């Protein structure tokens, strides 16, 4: 089996700039018949399929834009994109095509440098029918912020709680390069009854606080 | 235009069996050569299995071959995938492809997720999420098994300014939250509504947002 | 063992052109490869053109010249065959 290897496996860049990946087969992609090299270039957005880019090492599948170039022969290959926009926000996949098994490298992940960005931060009470069934969770949005590295910090009458909380990250978005999580503080209905002011704080500039009672 | 709809995942217990299908349209299908790639989550893709336009030649990668078994029935344009004796590494979004000379691949499905695990199917409790004292609003989709849910707001018409979290793992139980931004004009005046789907319990709900905490 | 080799290969091109497209709209040829040249998908009564194989050893002095072969209006391809623009130059 021809086995791909894709460096960098990610890598981060602003709006404009150019970038460049590599791809490397163990074996030669070129047939000397035709002087071909069996090179795909697949996009893959967050959450979507993949989208065929460029065939044949060179040849850009129609609709696909000239700032899309891909170049090489034999055994190295590379795909170059310039002036990056916010969409091509992806994960770059560069496949054998030559012979089968058809084999894929483990892809390039392509993200976006971005002006900094304040979290717009909303927290909410357990629902009714939670608490009537047992729970209690506590959720906290921070929306639309950069970079991705933040902190939240949970306050139960302003001691820090850390026991129950769980945080998820999106991908980035595709159209402004923002991040946006949820922290859910999930207590019992008991423990949740037994006090009255609950707040999340964000920081990553002073931390963004919000709050409820009951 | 070329579309790719695959159908069939869901929970498969290790060892047991599971048939994908996929439905093509936008093209001559008896003409083309189908694929299967799959991807497990996190990670890279995998090509799994060819069939040649007329059933004639077919490859199979070596995780699969004896296991698994291509076909397709072109006047129903539609590809199979009969996946037998499935292990936890099985698990993975499957897609179905088209090639597009020069290329082998070219179009791709949306796909369609296969988990297999020991586990038991658990449908998931959907719970508002109302402030207290622009506005957000949220629901909760805790305690479900397997994976994916499909959740949208006031059925697709409210579709700009939504945050769906990717789930979490816990207790062999995923929960995820999703937020909606909307004006304050609207609500409460009019409504907004979470819509959560889980297809493997063949769960539908609508939960409204009701103001007050 | 180098030619043989590189005609298998263009055999193998041919199967995965035809298995990677379709045919024009209407009543048309099926693609073939009859072990010399391969036959794209043609429209009926037409008079079909390829390029000279690139697995011939002298392809480089042939490889702006065509094989012709004839789709009749039936949908089927004719029996005749004119590959002089692919003859070895000597
Ligand atoms: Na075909």
């Amino acid at each position: 089996d021809i086995v791909m290897t894709q460096s960098p496996s990610s890598l981060t860049v602003t709006a404009g700039e150019k970038v460049t990946m590599s791809c490397k087969s163990s074996q030669s992609l070129l047939n000397s018949g035709n002087q071909k090299n069996y090179l795909t270039w697949y996009q893959q957005k967050p959450g979507q399929p993949p989208k065929l880019l460029i065939s044949w090492a060179s040849t850009r599948d129609s609709g696909v834009p000239d700032r899309f170039t891909g170049s090489g022969s034999g055994t190295d290959f590379t795909l170059t994109i310039s002036s990056v926009q916010a969409e091509d926000l992806a994960v770059y996949y560069c496949q054998n095509d030559y012979s089968y098994p058809l084999t894929f490298g483990a892809g390039t992940k392509l993200e976006l440098k971005r002006a900094d960005a304040a979290p717009t931060v909303s927290i909410f009470p357990p629902s009714s029918e939670q608490l009537t069934s047992g729970g209690a969770s506590v959720v906290c949005f921070l929306n639309n912020f950069y970079p991705k590295d933040i902190n939240v910090k949970w306050k139960i009458d302003g001691s820090e709680r850390q026991n129950g909380v769980l945080n998820s990250w999106t991908d980035q978005d595709s159209k402004d390069s923002t991040y946006s999580m949820s922290s859910t503080l999930t207590l019992t209905k008991d423990e949740y009854e037994r006090h009255n002011s609950y707040t999340c704080e964000a920081t990553h500039t002073s931390p963004i606080v919000k709050s409820f009672n009951r | 235009d070329v579309q790719l709809v695959e159908s069939g995942g869901g929970l498969v217990q290790p060892g047991g069996s599971r048939k994908l299908s996929c439905a093509a349209s936008g093209f001559t299908f008896s003409s083309f050569g189908m694929h299967w790639v799959r991807q497990a989550p996190e990670k890279g893709l995998e090509w799994v299995a060819y069939i040649s336009s007329g059933s004639s030649t077919i490859y199979y990668a070596d995780t699969v071959k004896g296991r698994f078994t291509i076909s397709r029935d072109n006047p129903k344009n539609t590809l199979f995938l009969q996946m037998t004796s499935l292990r936890s590494e099985d698990t993975a979004m499957y897609y179905c492809a088209r090639g597009k000379y020069p290329t082998w691949i070219a179009y791709w499905g949306q796909g369609t997720l296969v988990t297999v695990s020991a586990a038991k199917t658990t449908p998931p409790s959907v719970y508002p999420l109302a402030p207290g004292s622009m506005v957000t609003l949220g629901c909760l989709v805790k305690g479900y098994f397997p994976e994916p849910v499909t959740v949208t707001w006031n059925s697709g018409s409210l579709s700009s300014g939504v945050h769906t979290f990717p789930a979490v793992l816990q207790s062999d139980l995923y929960t995820l939250s999703s937020s909606v931004t909307v004006p304050s004009s609207t609500w409460p005046s009019e409504t907004v509504t979470c819509n959560v789907a889980h297809p493997a319990s063949s769960t539908k709900v609508d939960k409204k947002i009701v103001p007050r905490d | 063992g180098e030619l043989y080799q590189r005609w298998e290969h263009y055999g193998q091109e041919c199967q995965k052109m035809l298995e990677t497209t379709e045919p024009p709209s209407g009543l048309a040829c099926n693609g073939s490869f009859d072990m010399y040249a391969c036959w794209n998908y043609t429209a009926a009564n037409t008079t079909a053109r390829v390029s000279c194989p690139w697995y011939l050893p002298w392809f480089r002095q042939v490889s702006a010249g065509f094989v012709f072969r004839q789709c009749g209006s039936d949908g089927q391809w004719g029996s005749w065959r004119d590959h002089t623009q692919c003859e070895n130059p000597e």
